């Protein structure tokens, strides 16, 4: 898994694989790595995904009652605060790795939150296991104050860097785009390894396979 | 406090449980609902007392509150207290079927609830559960039932019975009426269409005042189904016929 | 692994208005066969199927839990369960017993029942859910049966074709591995009706 | 260690059992009964640790008779089983796990003779025939061969005497008598015990 | 009208007419205290007047006070009973700094006055536990709203107000300010002042000295609640006195 | 009136009669006053000697709460007692947490809220004492506060609780002590007693002193029997 | 990573790296492990930055309560007190050593030492972290009383300097505070403005 | 810890007294109606302040559940406050457990399930509110009507608080199953006005409607804009 | 009438708790019983009542230390309920500090105890009163116990039925207890018994207990047989 963030000016830029692997198999090849929590606030998740989705549906959850309780957008620090206090109650046992972004009336926050309850606010970060190859793209061509054109071409770029330097990423690139104003969720930014195409048809014909028993049940419809 | 207390859960000088006994007696308020045994099924049959013509009808009926595959309930009595008891036999139904990979059969689905609801009459301090509500359903030891439950906690296996409103002239009329072993579901419709215009203060059955479901197998597979307006108006239609030709011959 | 200790396979396919879901028929501990009868896919619906493997015990205890649940929610709504919202109750219902959990993988096919459009998903150990398009595994042999429909699938197939398919795939990824086999049933979900197969398979 | 069979026909259930009871090198005793009956026409057969067996089984008993005091009709073997299933599962989670390997037997005037396995994992499975212990490796590969499923009762002692004569030719451990009885619609019947002198 | 069934009067329940006796009577227990308070929000300051009655020379003056500190950039005045009073200020100042533990920021008034207003709600539901007879007046700087003013009272009621005013002279005082914010007016700080005092001045006959009464604020440039010294009131005074 | 039974009740003019009627029992007690001034605090106790048969330091009124705070209560001794337990738990569990002793604002509040809980609730009375706690720190200074069953919490230049409340702040307020020490205070304060004593009413009293100041270290404690002494003849002397 | 707090007349300083590391790999290089418990009590935060953190926060809840009751500005020795009783009750999952410093009028400037275990240690220079072994000696030699503001600041800095060079864990850039009646000082040396020592360059 | 008998009992008769009671508070209290039309549903109530000095924009009458969901009251408002934290809570528990949103149908039943738990509990009164709950799930519109008891109707149009029988009268003279929303908010706004007993304005009355897109309260812009007809 | 009286909880329109009263009242009625000390020695003396002839009188004065010795009045189930904590808080003590508990300490727990149920709902009052006798460190000490649970000091008391008379003579009498020997002491405190009874009843074996304590004598009960010295001398009623 390789997620990424990123500040620009006016917002973030979020950016995540698609490759979902058991063990050194791969199970989804178009997984969604980004999750939702408020309309201004979006997560990306690496670590144990079971614990990853239902953290940040909680978490979305939690917010939802906050924000329209108090009327007014959820702000980031609250994300942050309850995933760190959820996480430390648990004492890491709980694999998930989060980078957090969002913004609100103060600004553009981007958090990355560790297991054991750790947080990080920063300009960029990286998690997962291509999360070397992503800080080494952005230690290196990282700029404060980009514009979106390039922040987004910076992410796409370390994004590509974990997926044809690390086993476990691949397959798509996903991308965020969080502002004051709007949301631009683009699934497939990229599509920069495809499947070749099949040169030999192997399509079965009828009665290729044999069947010793078939029951047909009729399902009524209205 | 013992002064704010009033102190429910006690007997009376009488020997009477005064809560559960005022409960039947606004059960004996409540919209009026029977339901008749046959050979071949069983049918609940109510008087549907929210009329009002700007009424939607976005449920799949009013009081009919089907608890299973094999087993549905109507009701009679505070609709709020009906509604969790509904839930609590879901649970209770379920669970059985999660235990034994079964469904429940009907006398213990009731015998379950009439224990809830002796448990409120006894201790808690709490009010009695002021619902009496019919059960109907088929198992397969004894076939199609009937039963009928008090706020008391006490339960009957009835062949035909009318709880709510005017429940005494519904069952004063389904004594003679009812033919032991010898109905058919199409006479019980009949039947029931009889009594209810006999027990409803209505001069005649709409069919929007009636909700009418029936429950019967076919080909191994239980079916609750609840009768749409064009049958019960087709129904209303052939008893409004009959009595015309019974006082045509007098 | 404790997931290998009673084997087994299951596997979903979609096509064009048209679903296959088929499993393996071999109950046997690590290396004895049982029974060759084993139901590893139970009905959760009138054309919603789930799929389950891993350890037996597991598997029907899961499967009774859906039941239950499913069945309070077809009372209380008064529809037909849709298949993410089952999906979504499964991972709740597995993310449960996060600590000590389940030990199955499973698999849910059907049609959406207003629309009647293809879901297939797969749940991992602990519940994460993994929608596609195309195919999903669970069991012993996933790592034959992936790469077997990764060549044979193809894009918006017919219900015929479908099922060449699945069984093809089926048979010849639990023929390669030990601890499944025993048969393989096949279900066809469409929208006019529901078609169950068994196949001709080694015994061995 | 310890051997239960059993084997489906069309209309009855034949089970078996060792009866010996043995804490480690001795064998305390030699009649040994590992038969439970839940009801007039079921069977509970049991084998594990020492003292789960008997607490389990007990439990299972006491349901069952509570059932039929409380409602007047027996459970079926199949709601039996899934009720001692659900049982064994809740527990192999908690601190008090039963190790038990089970066969369960009986007979339904409506869906006729059934016979249940399941292992200390409390998987589930209805099986025409089934064996517990060590001794079943030996014994299935005869039923595998030798049984119908239109076999009669007779044919099935038979086949049965078979199995446990091999046991005593090939097996390490000493099993010298079986329990033996039958399940029909007139209800459980005990037989002769089949000995090896 | 006014019919009584049961024990509706002894306990919170309601009577024939669903009114709740007992919530009016927690709300006579507010003036039974015998004091007025009064808060007016301008576009950049607003502000909390109360009487200061000392009864006896001997108490001091510096701990009596029925001005409190809920946070930083919150502040409050508590009109009742009051031992109540210090029981819900403790009670908001655990849900101020519970709101930041667990959600980082500064709780605002609203959330506040809301929380407080549920907890009312349990009283008044609950036939063991009486309302409490006080009823509360919060004041801060919202970053978006601005200014604001909110109280709270022992049913639940938990309004926002341009201005409010609190205890015995309640009805005279909001009579007042009624006519005063129906004329339009810039409400600086000083303006603010002024009228604040000369509402309560106007209802209570008292013409005030500077010990006689206290006063806090928060300004848009100075967030921070502050209770003005009694130099500064004299200092308002005495230009009150003067126009 | 049906008001009056439970504290969880309000009368229809807004009054709690049982905290008022609880009132009235410390109004039924005999008086106690204490006096801050610059140097520290003095407390001062008017305990009725009920026979000749009880030994003298019997029924003691005046409690160290802790090692630099003090304590004089009057009405119903037991519940006093008991609220004295409470201020020292709150006490030691303050010095646990924060590391030093604690502020009496501090502790009077605590004990106050602690009081108010009673007084909400229908399954609890009303607390029947009304009490004085006073305490020195060199930062915080001379600090006196008087507490009501009511929860309501005051600090006071001067403070009396019992029957003669009313003539006792009059003496009080005569005094003007905030010029004054200690050493001086405790003789007015021994004057005030015995004035407001009533001998025909009141068989014979125990006059009961307790201090805390500079002079202590900031430690409360009992009187000297040799300025006791003194301060009584005083007294004595000036009543004529 | 390497803490460091100074008692000067008046106030305090307090400096500490901006490096935390899992393993051989830097997560984040600019970390700011000097917290403000409080607007004059600050908090450095060594061992697992998810205790310290956590630790850090209740602190700051407790504290604010504590003082805003009280309305009168918290005391060091009650914040340090705090975290004491929570690393102590919480000694065995805790893996963390804090120093604590700020300023009050009571006692003026004060540090305070709260390593693993859970006891407290009021001392005039205090260091935590792994790094802190490699300048003991140097923190030893160098400490003279008296010192003023700017002298305890290039003191901070020096001594920092030479923990991080030595030092895999610690690394980045110096963050610095100083703390006193008026207010808090903030600054930041990176690069150049870090002191630096020659090399043994044979 | 709290009483632990019901206040709530049966009388000779067989009613519960505190129920009737708890209806007759909401009889009491402000003027509140909801209009099913076929493309959405409109829930409106006035929003008549004691004086100028309250700020109109501090409380809403009409709260949002979720995105689709928003209902409105007439009774007693901290109540209603209670009931509204308690099913937002259910509906995003629902949506933890299904990852959907939750039918209104079913977030009635639960607010019901609950307003049903209080009146049987001890040492507690009902809820002294009625409810207005309306909806779009599956592409419908639904209203509901949740009374103190703990019973949920449904209605294609209905009112709730002072003169709710005569309004209910209007509504049943004025009202068509084909109507669009645009003009069941106008009629909704003359039933208000049946009843206003002022000179309604936009700070006056409060509104919302539920559709397609979701829940939402009309501001004061388009309030007035609609108010101008 | 009956309000302000059925429960403890309830302040009277004049400050009083009649519940408290009445516990007192039912101390008031008990057998009685005085306790009195010299400057080395503590004695309690008891009237044990027999509801018949036949019936063996009770048990009055009871063991809770080898240092610490009561005398109750009242209802002897709550009695034993206070002895039995009083019994735990010395064991306590001694298993802990490996000391002799303190007498105040002793008697400020049950003053605490005593005190929390007469502030709530549902609890009454331990209808009991108690003399406390023992010997610490200090020195002798008698305490004397209520119902309410305010607690004395005192160099001599008597509680129960007709009290008074023994109260009067302890208190023309108290000058001389001081310095007395323990046969002189306990004979004070017999003819200050003699007063309570009536004119017809006296003193005997049967009807006497005694309890003292000391410096060296640990907490010893005399019961009939071994009464009989210490009232060998006494005089007849005048």
């Amino acid at each position: 898994t390789t997620i990424a963030g990123v500040v620009y000016k006016d917002g973030i830029v979020l950016g995540a694989d698609t490759r979902a692997t058991e063990g050194m198999v791969v199970a989804d090849k178009n997984c969604s790595k980004i999750h939702f929590i408020s309309p201004n606030i979006y997560c990306c998740g690496a670590g144990t995904a079971a614990d990853t989705d239902m953290t940040t549906q909680l978490i979305s959850s939690n917010l939802e009652l906050h924000s329209l309780s108090t009327g007014r957008l959820p702000r980031v620090v609250t994300a942050n605060r309850m995933l760190k206090q959820m996480l430390f109650r648990y004492q890491g046992y709980i694999g998930a790795a989060l980078v957090l972004g969002g913004v609100d009336v103060t600004g553009p926050h981007l958090y990355s939150i560790y297991p054991h309850g750790s947080t990080d606010k920063l300009p960029y970060v990286t998690m997962g296991s291509g999360s070397l190859a992503a800080m080494a793209v952005f230690e290196d061509k990282f700029r404060p104050d980009m514009e979106e054109e390039e922040a987004k071409n910076l992410v796409s770029e370390a994004i590509a860097a974990g997926i044809f330097n690390d086993l476990g990423s691949g397959s798509n690139i996903d991308l965020c785009v969080i502002s004051k104003n709007k949301l631009d969720f683009l699934r497939p930014y990229t599509v920069p390894n495809k499947k070749g195409t099949r040169l030999g048809r192997y399509r079965c014909e009828k009665g290729t396979t044999a069947v010793l028993t078939e029951k047909i049940t009729p399902l009524e419809i209205e | 406090s013992r002064r704010y207390d009033s102190r429910t859960t006690i007997f009376s000088p009488e020997g009477r449980l005064y809560q559960v006994e005022y409960a039947m007696e606004a059960i004996g308020h409540a919209g009026t609902c029977l339901g008749i045994l046959a050979n071949d099924g069983v049918l609940l049959a109510a008087e549907r007392r929210n009329i009002h013509k700007l009424l939607d009808e976005v449920f799949f009926s009013e009081k009919i509150y089907k608890l299973n595959e094999d087993m549905a309930c109507s009701v009679a009595g505070i609709t709020s207290d009906a509604n969790v008891l509904t839930n609590e036999l879901r649970l209770i139904a379920q669970r059985y079927l999660l235990q034994y990979q079964e469904p429940i059969p009907c006398e213990q689905l009731v015998t379950a609830l009439c224990d809830i609801k002796q448990a409120y009459t006894q201790f808690g301090g709490k009010r009695p559960f002021g619902v009496s509500l019919l059960y109907i359903g088929w198992d397969k030891h004894y076939g199609f039932q009937l039963y009928q439950s008090d706020p008391s906690g006490n339960y009957g296996g009835w062949k035909a019975t009318c709880i709510g409103n005017n429940s005494a002239a519904a069952v004063s009329m389904l004594k003679q009426d009812y033919k032991e072993g010898e109905m058919t579901l199409k006479s019980a419709l009949a039947l029931a269409i009889k009594v209810l215009n006999k027990t409803m203060d209505v001069s005649k059955l709409s069919a929007e005042k009636v909700e009418i479901a029936t429950l019967t197998r076919e080909n191994g597979k239980t079916v609750i189904r609840v009768l749409k307006q064009k049958e019960v108006e087709q129904l209303i239609k052939k008893h409004e016929e009959e009595e015309a030709k019974a006082e045509r011959e007098k | 692994s404790i997931m290998s200790y009673n084997g087994g396979a299951v596997m979903a396919m979609k096509g064009k208005n048209c679903v296959a879901i088929a499993a393996d028929r071999r109950f046997g501990i690590q290396a004895q066969m049982v029974t060759t009868d084993f139901q590893k896919i139970f009905p959760m619906g009138d054309r919603l199927y789930i799929g389950l493997a891993g350890l037996a015990t597991d598997v029907q205890t899961v499967a009774q839990r859906l039941k239950f649940r499913l069945n309070l929610y077809e009372l209380k709504e008064g529809r037909q369960i849709k298949p993410y919202t089952l999906m979504s109750m499964v991972a709740n219902l597995l993310y449960e017993k996060r600590f000590g959990p389940y030990y199955t993988e499973p698999v849910i096919a059907g049609l959406d029942p207003k629309t009647f459009k293809p879901f297939i998903c797969s749940l991992d150990l602990i519940g994460c859910p993994m929608v596609t398009d195309d195919f999903v595994v669970s069991g012993t042999c996933a790592e034959q049966m992936y790469g077997m429909c990764e060549s044979l699938w193809e894009p918006n197939m017919d219900p015929d074709h479908l099922f060449e398919t699945i069984s093809q795939a089926m048979l010849n990824a639990v023929d390669r591995d030990a601890v499944s086999g025993m048969g393989v049933i096949v279900h066809i979900i469409e929208k006019d009706k529901i078609t169950t197969r068994t196949l001709k398979a080694r015994m061995d | 260690m310890e051997y239960l069979i059993g084997i489906q026909g069309p209309d009855y259930v034949l089970v078996a059992s060792d009866r010996v009871a043995a804490s480690n090198i001795v064998q305390m005793k030699d009649d040994h009964d590992k038969m439970f009956k839940m009801s007039e026409k079921i069977l509970l057969l049991c084998v594990g640790e020492a003292g789960d067996t008997v607490q389990f089984a007990e439990y299972i008993q006491k349901n069952v008779q509570l059932y039929k005091m409380r409602n007047g009709y027996e459970l079926s073997p199949t709601a039996a089983a899934n009720f001692t299933r659900r049982n064994l599962a809740d527990c192999l989670r908690s601190r008090t796990p039963y190790h038990v390997n089970l066969l369960l037997a009986g007979y339904d005037e409506h869906e006729g003779p059934a016979l249940y396995y399941m292992d200390y994992l409390a998987a589930l499975a209805k099986a025409p025939f089934a064996a517990h212990g060590y001794g079943a490796f030996l014994t299935l590969s005869i039923l595998d061969r030798y049984y119908t499923p239109t076999i009669s009762r007779e044919r099935a002692v038979e086949l049965l005497r078979k199995c446990l004569e091999e046991l005593q030719k090939r097996f390490i451990l000493n099993l010298p008598t079986f329990s033996v009885r039958i399940i029909d619609k007139n209800g459980i019947h005990d037989l002769d015990n089949i000995s090896f002198p | 009208r006014g019919s009584s069934a049961g024990f509706d009067r002894h306990i919170t329940i309601f009577s024939p007419e669903g009114r709740l006796y007992q919530v009016e009577y927690a709300f006579k227990a507010i003036n039974q205290g015998g004091l007025t308070s009064v808060a007016v929000r301008g576009k950049d300051c607003a502000v909390i007047v109360t009487q200061k009655k000392v009864p006896d020379k001997l108490l001091d003056s510096s701990t009596v006070t029925h001005l409190f500190k809920i946070t930083e950039n919150i502040g409050c005045v508590m009109t009742g009973m009051t031992a109540d009073s210090r029981s819900q200020v403790q009670r908001a100042r655990y849900e101020a700094a519970n709101w930041k533990y667990k959600y980082g920021y500064e709780i605002p008034v609203d959330m506040l006055c809301k929380r407080i207003a549920d907890i009312s709600q349990v009283y008044t539901q609950n036939a063991e536990m009486r309302p409490l007879g006080c009823c509360m007046i919060l004041i801060g700087i919202d970053e978006e709203q601005g200014p604001q003013v909110y109280k709270c009272d022992p049913a639940g009621y938990y309004c926002g107000f341009k201005a409010t005013a609190a205890g015995v002279k309640q009805t005279e005082s909001t009579s007042f300010l009624e006519k005063k914010v129906k004329k339009k007016f810039d409400w600086t700080f000083e303006q603010t002042v002024e009228t604040a005092i000369t509402c309560l001045s106007t209802v209570l006959s008292i013409d005030f000295k500077p010990s006689e009464i206290e006063v806090g604020v928060v300004t848009v440039e100075n967030p921070k609640f502050r209770i003005l010294t009694e130099a500064e009131i004299d200092a308002h005074l005495v230009a009150l006195a003067e126009r | 009136t049906g008001y009056d039974l439970s504290a969880s009740t309000f009368s229809p003019d807004g009054r709690v009669f049982q905290v008022e009627y609880a009132m009235k029992a410390v109004e039924n007690s005999s008086t106690a006053i204490g006096i801050r001034c610059k140097d520290g605090v003095v407390f001062g106790v008017e305990k009725l000697v009920l026979s000749k048969l009880y030994e003298e330091g019997s029924n003691k009124r005046l409690f160290n709460v802790d090692r630099h705070v003090g304590m004089a209560v009057a009405g119903l001794l037991a519940d006093a007692r008991s609220l004295a337990d409470i201020a020292r738990e709150e006490a030691s569990n303050f010095r646990s947490n924060f590391g030093y002793n604690i502020p009496l604002k501090h502790l009077a509040d605590r004990v106050a809220m602690y009081v108010h809980a009673y007084t909400l609730y229908s399954a609890v009375r009303p607390f029947g004492c009304s009490f004085m706690l006073g305490s020195y720190s060199v930062n915080d200074g001379a600090q006196l506060y008087m507490i009501d069953p009511s929860g309501v919490s005051y600090g006071y230049w001067g403070c009396a609780i019992g029957k003669a409340r009313q003539a006792a702040k009059t003496e009080i307020e005569k005094l003007q002590m905030k010029e004054m020490t200690c050493r001086d205070i405790v003789k007015e304060v021994a004057k005030i007693i015995y004035i407001v004593h009533d001998e025909v009413k009141d068989k014979a009293f125990e006059l009961e002193l307790s201090w805390v100041g500079e002079l202590t270290n900031g430690r409360h404690e009992i009187v000297p029997k040799d300025i006791r002494e003194e301060a009584e003849k005083y007294a004595k002397e000036s009543l004529k | 990573t390497t803490i460091m707090a100074v008692q000067f007349d008046g106030g305090v300083v307090l400096g500490a790296d901006s490096r935390t590391t899992t393993g051989s790999y830097i997560a984040n290089r600019v970390t700011d492990k000097l917290t403000p418990i409080h607007d004059r009590i600050f908090c450095c935060r060594s061992g697992s930055a998810a205790d310290t953190q956590a630790v850090a926060d209740a602190v700051t809840y407790q504290l604010g309560f504590h003082s805003i009751e009280l309305n009168e500005p918290p005391l060091v020795h009650t914040a340090a007190s705090l975290f004491k009783e929570m690393c102590y009750r919480y000694r065995e999952d805790l893996m963390a050593g804090i120093i604590i410093a700020g300023w009050d009028p009571q006692e003026g400037g004060q540090v305070y030492s709260v390593p693993m275990g859970g006891m407290m240690v009021r001392q005039s220079f205090a260091i935590g972290g792994s790094g802190s072994s490699y300048i003991y000696g140097y923190v030893d030699a160098t400490y003279r009383e008296g010192m003023t503001k700017e002298e305890c600041l290039q003191f901070t800095a020096n001594a920092l300097a030479l923990a991080m060079e030595r030092d895999g864990s610690s690394g980045g850039v110096i963050r610095l505070a100083a703390i006193a009646e008026s207010g808090v000082e903030r600054q930041v040396l990176l690069g150049d403005q870090i002191p630096k020592f020659a090399v043994a360059t044979l | 810890r709290g009483y632990s008998f019901s206040l709530t009992t049966f009388s000779p008769s067989g009613k519960l007294v505190q129920i009737e009671y708890a209806l007759a508070a909401v009889a009491g209290g402000a003027p509140s109606v909801g209009i099913k039309a076929a493309n959405g549903v409109v829930l409106a109530t006035e929003k008549k302040q004691k004086s100028i000095l309250y700020d109109e924009r501090s409380v809403h009458k009409v709260e949002p559940i979720t995105k689709h969901i928003g209902l409105v009251y007439s009774g007693m408002g901290p109540d209603y406050r209670v009931l509204v934290h308690r099913a937002r809570k259910l509906a995003q528990q629902y949506y933890l457990v299904y990852q959907e949103p939750i039918p209104t149908a079913q977030l009635v039943q639960r607010v019901a399930s609950v307003m049903q738990e209080y009146t049987q509990s001890g040492g507690v009164r009902p809820f002294g509110v009625s409810l207005l709950i309306c909806g779009w799930n599956e592409g419908r519109p639904y209203l509901f009507q949740s009374d103190p008891s703990g019973a949920y109707f449904a209605w294609k149009a209905t009112a709730m608080g002072k003169n709710y029988v005569n309004g209910k009268t209007f509504l049943e003279k004025r009202y068509n199953e084909d109507l669009e929303l645009e003009d069941a908010i106008h009629t909704a706004i003359l039933t208000l006005k049946e009843s206003f007993e002022g000179q309604m304005t936009e700070d006056n009355i409060e509104v919302g409607i539920c559709n397609e897109a979701g829940f939402r309260r009309l501001t004061p812009t388009e309030v007035k804009d609609y108010l101008a007809a | 009438r009956n309000q302000y009286d059925n429960d403890v909880t309830v302040w009277s329109p004049q400050g009083r708790i009649h519940q408290i009263e009445y516990a007192m009242e039912a101390v008031k009625q008990g057998s009685a019983t005085v306790g009195l000390k010299s400057k080395t020695h503590a004695v309690l003396v008891a009237l044990k009542r027999a509801q018949s002839e036949l019936a063996a009188h009770q048990k009055k004065i009871l063991h809770v230390d080898n240092h610490i010795g009561i005398s109750i009045a009242g209802l002897t189930a709550d009695a034993r309920l206070l002895c039995n904590f009083m019994r735990q808080e010395c064991l306590d003590s001694r298993f802990v500090f490996d000391r002799p508990l303190p007498v105040s300490r002793l008697v400020s727990l049950i003053g605490s105890k005593t005190q929390i149920p007469t502030q709530r709902y549902g609890r009454r009052p331990y209808g009991v009163g108690l003399l406390i006798a023992g010997y610490d460190d200090m020195g002798p000490h008698i305490f004397q116990t209520c119902p309410s649970a305010n607690y004395f000091d005192c160099r001599a008391m008597s509680i129960g039925a007709r009290s008074q008379s023994a109260r009067t003579y302890l208190e023309r009498h108290m000058s001389e207890f001081m310095e007395c020997n323990l046969n002189e002491l306990v004979k004070h405190g017999l003819r200050a018994l003699r007063e309570t009874l009536p004119a017809e009843q006296d003193l005997t074996t049967k009807n006497v207990s005694i309890g003292i304590v000391g410096k060296d004598l640990e907490f010893t009960i005399y019961d009939d047989d071994d009464v009989s010295p210490f009232l060998e001398g006494l005089e007849e009623r005048p």
